[PDB]
């Protein structure tokens, strides 16, 4: 590709500021809107005792070692099941 | 089984292993002859006060280093691909035996028709009858019927195992949550001993494999007793 | 802010047979003492720690 | 005294105190692991700490301060670099050779298919897509920065510096928010495993590159880069692509092609 | 600056040849003695 | 849009950076960077090895191309020759540092 | 009927060392074939095929565990 | 390769001393474990 | 100034001295280890008890001999002490993170005799294959520590690499190009490639297995969808290399020692040698699965392995013939070094030639996890890598001492070792064939000669080993200083007398462009 712009006679300093605030930027900032957009609080499915997910091979070595590291209680269910 | 002061393989009894044993002896002519050959030359760069110290021309010499060991490798790998493509052969198998590692001793199912299972341990020093052979005697041999083209599925409930049978040329991974195939076929009625071939824990080499072919009526008679 | 550079370009130069990691003053010395001990203390205390896990507790 | 460009460096304690570090740590770790305890973890990350700020400070002090960073010197500081980021690279590749392997050929256990049965993958045209925008904007802004430095323009060199690491760290911090409202955890088999684990190591690097730049932004504040000579300057920005190109093999193998 | 020379540039003394077989034998014996007495604490502990 | 404020190397470089810097500027390879161009090498015009002590190792790659070099010890005084090809090297001792 | 068993023949969809996609696909296509049967009012017959080569080749404990993992309702694979 | 004789000569009755000190440095503990090894297994 | 000198180094000499001393430990460690296998292999029955403790032992005598024998002395010792020199450079690029390459060891040991110190230690194999180094039937921090002793090793060799490669690149006279450097210096940079290459993967791998055991991940457990073959692809991927990257600086130390004793200016064939080490290296990094033709994968890509990795015998031929040209009509010194040498050429063909009778995968199923396999390895190991090793050091002993060693007892020593490794690995091509499986602590009764036999050799190989330490010390006793060394003129790393001074090269070398 070539993109669909054009400069290259000279790719300095200003160019290179050009794009910073002409395309990144406003990039971050389209992506930000639809990201805080598409986001709210998706239904947490059924839970299911399945075998091959909630893992526990040793007990985690914090706090009472049955919590995941980044543990959410509305979403992260124990081997047991969602918390109260 | 393997006798006391052995050189070479246990003799053969799958046309298989019958297949590995002339290859291997066509392979270790060469191996001999090289590593003899070398050998020689080193003496007989050696046992010389002739000299030459001067430099020597290298490309002219090394088209004949090259292409030498080069045609040798594939008078090696041909005879070595097309037997392995045998290995792999279709066959159709007239029975379906799988065996189940576990630390330490191999578990036994025939479930074409009956559900059939069994544990296998190795008979302890202590505990061997007269004439029977330390560390290789199992309480429940592998009872399979002689001249028939047999399938093992091999795989393991804990560590990793390996199912061997030197004799007939086997040995299969024992892999939990794998099933491996491989084919058996004894051209002989017999005992036919292996022991367990991958590292699994402190008796690792303390469960060994013995197969008892018989006839296959035998082995019908066999399985049903063993109901 | 201003270039300062030169004031420490003539300090670190400053030819007092000082090696590299102590030519910066009385700091540095400190710095490397902590760490030192740190590291040497620390080493210790997990040599206590391969003994005492070295033996049963049953 | 010397006839050659090269560097003789000074006796230093810094090389002990490192291995030594790694001692504590890796100790560290076990302790805590299975005799859960932290305190050796503790100190070993603490002397690592003072042993790189010392070690590379010093390093700072050899060059812009004592000039001994000749054309051969930085010459071979650049191959030293490229060579590390390689290592580098082929760390993470043993990461994604992992995740291949899992997912093309889902074993019974996960239901025989990609994702597992009870797995439900984070929209990659959700915080993904933006994460994969943020990095992409980072090295746009670092270039500019680089281009400002060697036409000498400090304020502008300034400014692209700083929106450069402010983005890798709007990064660090929406990758935390996804870990949080991630419905898997670490423990949620293969797929969570080869998922934390791999992001997980990038989420650090980023953290380091982020620190690294962090650390040029100062040096540039204090004068230290001179138009032409800021290697300091020119591999933070190249760790920091490499940061930003194994985000894109992430994005698309884990986050994409992987849900 | 350092010493040069042989002898000179070990980080063992090599002035007396009986101090050094003791420094030369705690060093080599050590290195081969302790997988016995590892062996050893193993068997001791059941 | 532009501007300053980044110290350039000439105000900037210090220690043996700017020695070496300064000496490229004048034409000047005191710290060995290039590689010596080849004289004749005959007794007459032999080709002169620069130094700060009353020796130094020349290294003698023969014909171009060879792959072994011959190393020696070129002592001050009467120029020697390669132990090899038998081109002649003179020592022209001292100076550098002012 | 159409039958007579001796062992589960070669499968070409299964063809190397590793079976443990034939013994699972077997095991999958049966407890499919016989739920759709006990749904639709038919026999079961039909899914004999897949039963016996299941069997055949399947781990005691693959099976024994699958089937206990149906019941308690935690079963991985589609049925 | 040409050197200078010995600034400390070495007799053969010195050698001996040492030979013996080294075998004995290697053989010694590990022959003391290897002994008590019954004593070790069931104790 | 003690311990700025020994413990903050910056010179590379003193850090490869450092290095070959920690080798030189490690190597009696690991002899040791290796006496206690064979002890009780030495008669049928159990010695020292079942598998568990015997493994424990057969995994670290393998980690021992490799990690901290046989690289840290050819890589950190002879490599620190001579590349530099060989170049005329002034010392490293990095001499001051070579120091800390050097000083990882030892934590890394360390923490490898803490493993065998806790628990029941970790009998798990030197490749540690997972389940059973898992935390279930390996539970404890045993497996813990010997990963993390592999990861300070692996932190310290990759430096190490890196090092090595910016300064056999960016340090050469300015008229040298990488075509006029000698062969051990071109060995010592592949080698530093390979491991730069292979090692970050063996580091991801056990981190995963790592994590398998502390942190409930499944990357090789079935449970969780993962795979056990998996830690063995990473593995191998690594491990491979990792043998080619325990011969190359022999092969490099070999030239130059062929040579010199050869009385030779030159090594036959330099381009070809150049090429011969390139394309090993190469080869070395697709052939890994040769490891794995047991564990059943498709016939088409066993078939690719059992291909690929004979290829290697072409490029590893060339420099064999090439050895013996360089022997071709050269004025022979019969010193030790050259008998170390000329030991070497022989022996390792022999494990080269059985490495590629291994290579058939058909042959392999028979073979794999026997003895003949510890048969291979232990001819281009235990006589390959070692006999460079010793070449290596009693010809350069005299330029790291300044003093030179008892020539007759040099002789003596080889002689004992030649016939105790031989008598103790030979005989293991029988047991291999016949059957005996690997990491056995008993063996059935038929297998009572040979491995009585072997039990033997390894005891003379023992008693060469202590008369080695001795001889080190009788010519630190005498001091018989170096006074002249003939063949300077193509072996740079003497020409600043033996030993030289601290600082070299303070002025660099002359070389015309022309
Ligand atoms: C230590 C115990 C020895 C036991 C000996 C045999 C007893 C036979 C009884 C009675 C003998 C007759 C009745 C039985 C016949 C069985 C035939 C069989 O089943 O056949 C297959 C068997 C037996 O093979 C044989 O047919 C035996 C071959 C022996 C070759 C020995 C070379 C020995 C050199 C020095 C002595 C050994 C130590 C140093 C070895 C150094 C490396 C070779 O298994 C092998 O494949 C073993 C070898 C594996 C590969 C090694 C390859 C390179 C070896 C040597 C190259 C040297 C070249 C220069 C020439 C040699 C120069 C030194
Ligand atoms: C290169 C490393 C190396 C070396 C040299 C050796 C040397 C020895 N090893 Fe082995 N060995 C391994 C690496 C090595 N080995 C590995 C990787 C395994 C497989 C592990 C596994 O399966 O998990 C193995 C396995 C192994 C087994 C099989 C165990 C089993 O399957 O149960 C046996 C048994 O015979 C054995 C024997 C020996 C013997 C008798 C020696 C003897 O020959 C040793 C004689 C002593 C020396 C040759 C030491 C010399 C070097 C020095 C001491 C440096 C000295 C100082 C200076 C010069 C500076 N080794
Ligand atoms: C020093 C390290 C070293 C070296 C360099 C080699 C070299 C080779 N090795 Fe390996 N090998 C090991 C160390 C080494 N090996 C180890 C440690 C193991 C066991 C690992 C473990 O399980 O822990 C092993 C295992 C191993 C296996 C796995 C076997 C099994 O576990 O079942 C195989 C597979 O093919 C093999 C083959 C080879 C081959 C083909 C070479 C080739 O590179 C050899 C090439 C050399 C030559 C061919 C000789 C010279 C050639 C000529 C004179 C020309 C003519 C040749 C012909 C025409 C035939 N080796
Ligand atoms: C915010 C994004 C950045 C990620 C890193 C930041 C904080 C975590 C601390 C250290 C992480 C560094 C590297 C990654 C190591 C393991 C993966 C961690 C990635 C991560 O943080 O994954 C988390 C698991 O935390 C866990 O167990 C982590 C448990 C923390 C202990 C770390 C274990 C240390 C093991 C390190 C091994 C070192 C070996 C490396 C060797 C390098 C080469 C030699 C996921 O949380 P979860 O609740 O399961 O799912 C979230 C559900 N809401
Ligand atoms: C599915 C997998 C998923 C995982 C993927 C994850 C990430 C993707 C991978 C990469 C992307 C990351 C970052 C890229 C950004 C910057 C990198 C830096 C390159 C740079 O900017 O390089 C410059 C020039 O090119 C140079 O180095 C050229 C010189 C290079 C020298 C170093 C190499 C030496 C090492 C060994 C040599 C190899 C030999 C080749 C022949 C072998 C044949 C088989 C700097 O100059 P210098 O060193 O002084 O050289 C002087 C030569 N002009
Ligand atoms: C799978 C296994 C493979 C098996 C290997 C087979 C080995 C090959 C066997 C024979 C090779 C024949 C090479 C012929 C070269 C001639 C030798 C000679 O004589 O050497 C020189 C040639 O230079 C030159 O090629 C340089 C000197 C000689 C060049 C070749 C010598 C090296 C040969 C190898 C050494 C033995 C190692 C063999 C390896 C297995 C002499 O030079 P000239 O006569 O011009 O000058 C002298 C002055 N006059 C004119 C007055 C006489
Ligand atoms: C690279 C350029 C050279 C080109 C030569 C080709 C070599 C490698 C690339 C090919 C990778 C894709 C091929 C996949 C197609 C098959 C899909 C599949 O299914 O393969 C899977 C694994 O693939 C996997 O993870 C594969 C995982 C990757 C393994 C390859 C290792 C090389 C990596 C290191 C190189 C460093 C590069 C630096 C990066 C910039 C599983 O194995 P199967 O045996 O099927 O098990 C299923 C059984 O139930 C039935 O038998
Ligand atoms: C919460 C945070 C803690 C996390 C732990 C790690 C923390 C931070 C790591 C960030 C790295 C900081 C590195 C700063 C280096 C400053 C020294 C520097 O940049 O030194 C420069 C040389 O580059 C040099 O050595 C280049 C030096 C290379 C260093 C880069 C290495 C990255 C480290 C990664 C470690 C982990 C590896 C991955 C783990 C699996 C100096 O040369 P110049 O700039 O040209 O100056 C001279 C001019 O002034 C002349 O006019
Ligand atoms: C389980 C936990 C395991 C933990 C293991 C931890 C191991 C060690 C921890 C402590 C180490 C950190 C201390 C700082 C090290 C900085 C080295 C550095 O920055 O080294 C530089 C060279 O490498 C360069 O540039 C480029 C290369 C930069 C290398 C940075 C070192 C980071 C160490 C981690 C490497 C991980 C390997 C990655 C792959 C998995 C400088 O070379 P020197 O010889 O110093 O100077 C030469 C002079 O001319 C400078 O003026
Ligand atoms: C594989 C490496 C090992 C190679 C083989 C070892 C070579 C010989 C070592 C000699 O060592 C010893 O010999 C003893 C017997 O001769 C012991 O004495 C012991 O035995 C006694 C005499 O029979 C007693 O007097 C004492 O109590 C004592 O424990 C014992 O201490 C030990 O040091
Ligand atoms: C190669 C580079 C990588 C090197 C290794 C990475 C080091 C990672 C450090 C993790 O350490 C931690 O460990 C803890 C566990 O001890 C925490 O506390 C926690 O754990 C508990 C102790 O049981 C509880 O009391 C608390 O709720 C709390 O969340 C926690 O905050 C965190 O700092
Ligand atoms: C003071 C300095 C000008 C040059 C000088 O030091 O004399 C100015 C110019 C540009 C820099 C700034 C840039 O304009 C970018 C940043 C913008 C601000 O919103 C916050 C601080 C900010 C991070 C910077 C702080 C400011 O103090 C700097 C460092
Ligand atoms: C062309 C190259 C370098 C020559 C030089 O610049 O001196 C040389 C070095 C090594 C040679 C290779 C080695 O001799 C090995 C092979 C030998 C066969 O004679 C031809 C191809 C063969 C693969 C060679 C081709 C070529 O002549 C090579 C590759
Ligand atoms: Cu089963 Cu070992
Ligand atoms: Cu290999
Ligand atoms: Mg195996
Ligand atoms: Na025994
Ligand atoms: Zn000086
Ligand atoms: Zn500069
Ligand atoms: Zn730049
Ligand atoms: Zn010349
Ligand atoms: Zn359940
Ligand atoms: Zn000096």
């Amino acid at each position: 590709a070539s993109a669909a712009k054009g400069d290259h006679g000279g790719t300095g300093a200003r160019t290179w500021r050009f794009l910073t605030f002409g395309l990144a930027l406003p990039s971050v900032a389209l992506c930000t809107l639809n990201s805080w957009l598409h986001s709210g609080h998706r239904e947490r499915p059924a839970f299911i005792p399945y075998h091959h997910l909630r893992i526990r091979t040793k007990p985690f070595s914090w706090g009472d070692g049955n919590h995941t590291f980044f543990h959410n209680p509305r979403v992260n269910p124990l081997p047991t099941g969602y918390e109260k | 089984m393997a006798y006391p002061m052995q050189l070479g393989f246990q003799d053969a009894t799958s046309p298989i292993m019958e297949e590995l044993l002339h290859f291997h002896d066509h392979t270790l002519m060469i191996v001999f002859l090289i590593s003899s050959l070398v050998l020689y030359i080193i003496s007989l760069m050696l046992t010389t006060k002739l000299t030459h110290t001067s430099t020597m021309d290298a490309q002219e010499v090394e088209t004949i280093w090259t292409i030498l060991p080069a045609i040798i490798l594939i008078l090696i790998a041909l005879p070595s691909l097309r037997i392995l493509y045998m290995m792999d052969e279709i066959n159709n198998p007239s029975l379906t035996v799988k065996t189940m590692g576990h630390q330490w001793y191999w578990s036994y199912e025939y479930t074409d028709y009956e559900d059939l299972s069994f544990d296998s341990y190795m008979i302890p020093t202590s505990e061997l009858k007269p004439g029977e052979l330390r560390l290789l005697e199992v309480d429940n041999r592998v009872v399979l019927p002689m001249e028939m083209t047999i399938r093992m599925l091999v795989s393991s409930e804990d560590v990793l195992h390996s199912w061997a049978v030197p004799s007939l040329g086997l040995k299969t991974d024992a892999i939990p949550g794998r099933l491996n195939q491989t084919t058996l076929m004894s051209s002989r009625p017999g005992l036919y001993y292996g022991q367990c071939s991958e590292i699994c824990g402190s008796n690792h080499s303390f469960m060994p494999i013995v197969l008892e072919l018989v006839p296959l009526k035998y082995f019908e008679k066999w399985s049903a007793s063993m109901l | 802010f201003e270039n300062r550079v030169a004031e420490k370009q003539k300090l670190f130069q400053e030819d007092n047979g000082l090696p590299v990691h102590l030519k910066g003053g009385a700091t540095d010395n400190i710095l490397y003492r902590v760490t030192m001990t740190l590291c040497l203390g620390g080493t210790l205390y997990s040599l206590y720690c391969l003994g005492w896990a070295s033996f049963p507790h049953k | 005294h010397q006839t050659h460009a090269y560097h003789m460096v000074n006796p230093s304690p810094w090389p002990l105190t490192g291995a030594l570090s790694a001692l504590l740590m890796t100790s560290g770790l076990t302790m805590w692991f299975h005799f859960n305890s932290m305190t050796l973890l503790m100190i070993g990350l603490t002397t690592n700490m003072l042993t790189m700020y010392q070690w590379w400070r010093d390093v700072i002090r050899e060059s812009t301060f004592q000039g001994h960073h000749t054309p051969a010197v930085q010459k071979g500081l650049r191959y030293g670099m490229i060579l590390f980021i390689i290592s580098e690279v082929l760390f993470f590749t043993g990461f994604f050779w992992a995740f291949y392997h899992s997912s093309l050929a889902p074993t019974p256990e996960l239901g025989g298919c990609w994702p597992p049965t009870g797995i439900h993958p984070l929209n990659p045209l959700e915080v993904p897509l933006l994460n994969t925008s943020v990095l992409l904007a980072s090295g746009v802004s670092i270039t500019w920065a680089h281009h400002s430095l060697m036409e000498g323009d400090r304020k502008h060199m300034l400014q692209a510096l700083f929106i450069t690491i402010t983005l890798g760290v709007y990064f660090t911090l929406l990758q935390a928010s996804e870990y949080y409202e991630a419905p898997f955890t670490i423990s949620d088999g293969v797929y969570g495993s080869t998922f934390f684990v791999a992001t997980g190591f990038h989420g650090l690097h980023v953290i380091i590159g982020s620190t690294f730049l962090i650390v040029c932004f100062f040096r540039q504040l204090k004068f230290h880069f001179t138009s032409n000579h800021h290697f300091g300057f020119e591999a933070a920005a190249w760790y920091w692509h490499f940061v930003d190109v194994v985000w894109l093999f992430l994005y698309v193998s884990i986050y994409w092609w992987g849900s | 600056h350092y010493e040069e020379g042989p002898g000179k540039n070990i980080p063992f003394s090599v002035e007396n040849k009986w101090r050094l077989l003791a420094m030369m034998t705690l060093f080599f014996g050590s290195g081969f003695a302790a997988p016995f007495f590892i062996v050893r604490h193993q068997l001791l502990k059941k | 849009a532009s501007g300053g404020g980044v110290p350039t190397d000439e105000e900037q470089a210090t220690g043996l950076e700017r020695e070496v810097m300064l000496a490229a500027r004048k034409g000047q390879d005191p710290y060995n960077i290039l590689a010596p161009k080849a004289t004749s090498g005959t007794k007459e015009d032999p080709n002169l090895v620069p130094s700060i002590t009353n020796k130094r190792i020349v290294g003698c790659i023969c014909e171009e191309d060879n792959s072994t070099v011959i190393w020696f010890w070129l002592h001050k005084g009467e120029a020697q020759r390669c132990p090899s090809c038998g081109t002649h090297y003179k020592l022209v001792p001292h100076q550098l540092a002012h | 009927k159409i039958k007579n068993y001796q062992t589960a023949p070669f499968d070409s969809r299964f063809p190397n060392q590793n079976q443990t996609r034939n013994c699972w696909q077997n095991y999958l296509d049966f407890h499919r074939c016989e739920k759709a049967m006990t749904a639709k009012g038919g026999d079961v017959s039909v899914c004999e095929w897949y039963r016996r080569v299941y069997k055949s080749l399947c781990p005691i404990s693959w099976v024994s565990t699958w089937d206990d993992r149906r019941a308690e309702g935690t079963f991985p694979g589609k049925i | 390769i040409t050197a200078k004789p010995a600034k400390t000569p070495t007799s053969p009755k010195e050698q001996a001393i040492g030979l013996s000190v080294t075998f004995l440095s290697f053989l010694l503990p590990a022959g003391w474990v290897l002994y008590h090894l019954d004593n070790y297994k069931k104790s | 100034m003690f311990i700025n000198r020994w413990l903050f180094s910056t010179n590379h000499k003193d850090i490869g001295t450092l290095y070959l001393l920690f080798g030189a430990w490690a190597g009696m460690v690991g002899t040791a280890l290796s006496l206690l296998i064979r002890a009780e292999l030495g008669q049928p029955g159990t010695l020292l008890g079942d598998d568990q403790i015997y493994n424990v032992v057969v995994t670290a005598h393998a980690f021992v001999m490799i990690f901290f024998m046989v690289m840290p002395i050819m890589i950190g010792g002879f490599g620190n002490w001579l590349v530099p020199l060989m170049i005329g450079a002034p010392d490293m690029a990095f001499p001051r993170m070579n120091n800390m390459s050097f000083w990882l060891l030892p934590p890394s040991f360390l923490l490898l005799l803490a493993s065998s110190m806790v628990e029941a230690g970790a009998g798990t194999g030197w490749t540690v294959y997972p389940p059973l180094a898992g935390n279930l039937a390996h539970a404890g921090a045993s497996v813990d520590l010997t990963i993390f002793s592999l990861h300070l090793a692996g932190v310290s060799s990759i430096l190490g690499a890196i090092n090595f490669i910016t300064t056999i690149i960016n340090m050469k006279p300015p008229a040298m190009s990488q075509y006029q450097t000698p062969l051990f210096v071109w060995s010592v940079m592949i080698t530093a490639v390979l491991l730069l290459l292979s090692l970050p993967v063996l580091a991801a791998g056990i981190t995963m297995l790592l994590t398998d055991r502390n942190l409930n991940t499944t990357f090789f457990d079935p449970a969780g969808g993962g795979d056990p073959i998996l830690y063995q692809h990473l593995f191998w991927f690594f491990g491979h290399p990792e043998v080619y990257i325990l011969i190359l600086p022999g092969f490099g130390m070999i030239s130059h020692i062929v040579t010199y004793y050869s009385g030779k200016k030159e090594p036959f064939g330099y381009m070809g040698m150049v090429w011969a080490m390139m394309s090993i290296g190469f080869l070395g990094f697709i052939v890994w699965a040769h490891h794995m033709f047991t564990v059943g994968m498709d016939v088409d890509t066993r078939a690719y392995f059992t291909s690929a990795t004979m290829i290697i015998a072409i490029p590893t031929g060339v420099k064999v013939f090439s050895w013996l040209a360089t022997l071709h009509g050269g004025n022979i010194k019969w010193s030790p070094a050259m008998m170390w040498a000329l030991g070497f050429i022989f022996l390792f063909t022999v494990g080269g030639l059985t490495g590629i009778v291994l290579a058939n995968s058909s042959l392999d199923i028979v073979l794999h996890d026997t003895y003949y396999v510890v048969a291979h390895f232990h001819y281009v190991l235990s006589m390959g890598a070692v006999f460079a090793i010793m070449g290596g050091f009693v010809h350069w002993f005299p330029l790291f001492s300044g003093y030179t060693l008892n020539d007759t007892w040099a002789k003596i020593h080889f002689a004992i070792m030649f016939v105790g490794v031989n008598m103790t690995f030979f005989p293991q091509h029988f047991l291999g064939l016949s059957g005996m499986p690997r990491r056995y602590s008993d063996y059935p009764d038929a297998y009572t000669m040979w491995n009585t036999i072997s039990s033997m050799g390894s005891f003379i190989s023992l008693t060469a080993v202590m008369l080695m330490v001795f001889i080190i010390w009788e010519a630190f006793a005498s001091k018989r200083e170096v006074l002249t060394v003939d063949l300077t003129t193509t072996n740079l790393e003497w020409l600043n007398g033996c030993p030289p001074p601290y600082h070299t090269f303070e002025e660099p070398t002359y070389v015309n462009l022309k």
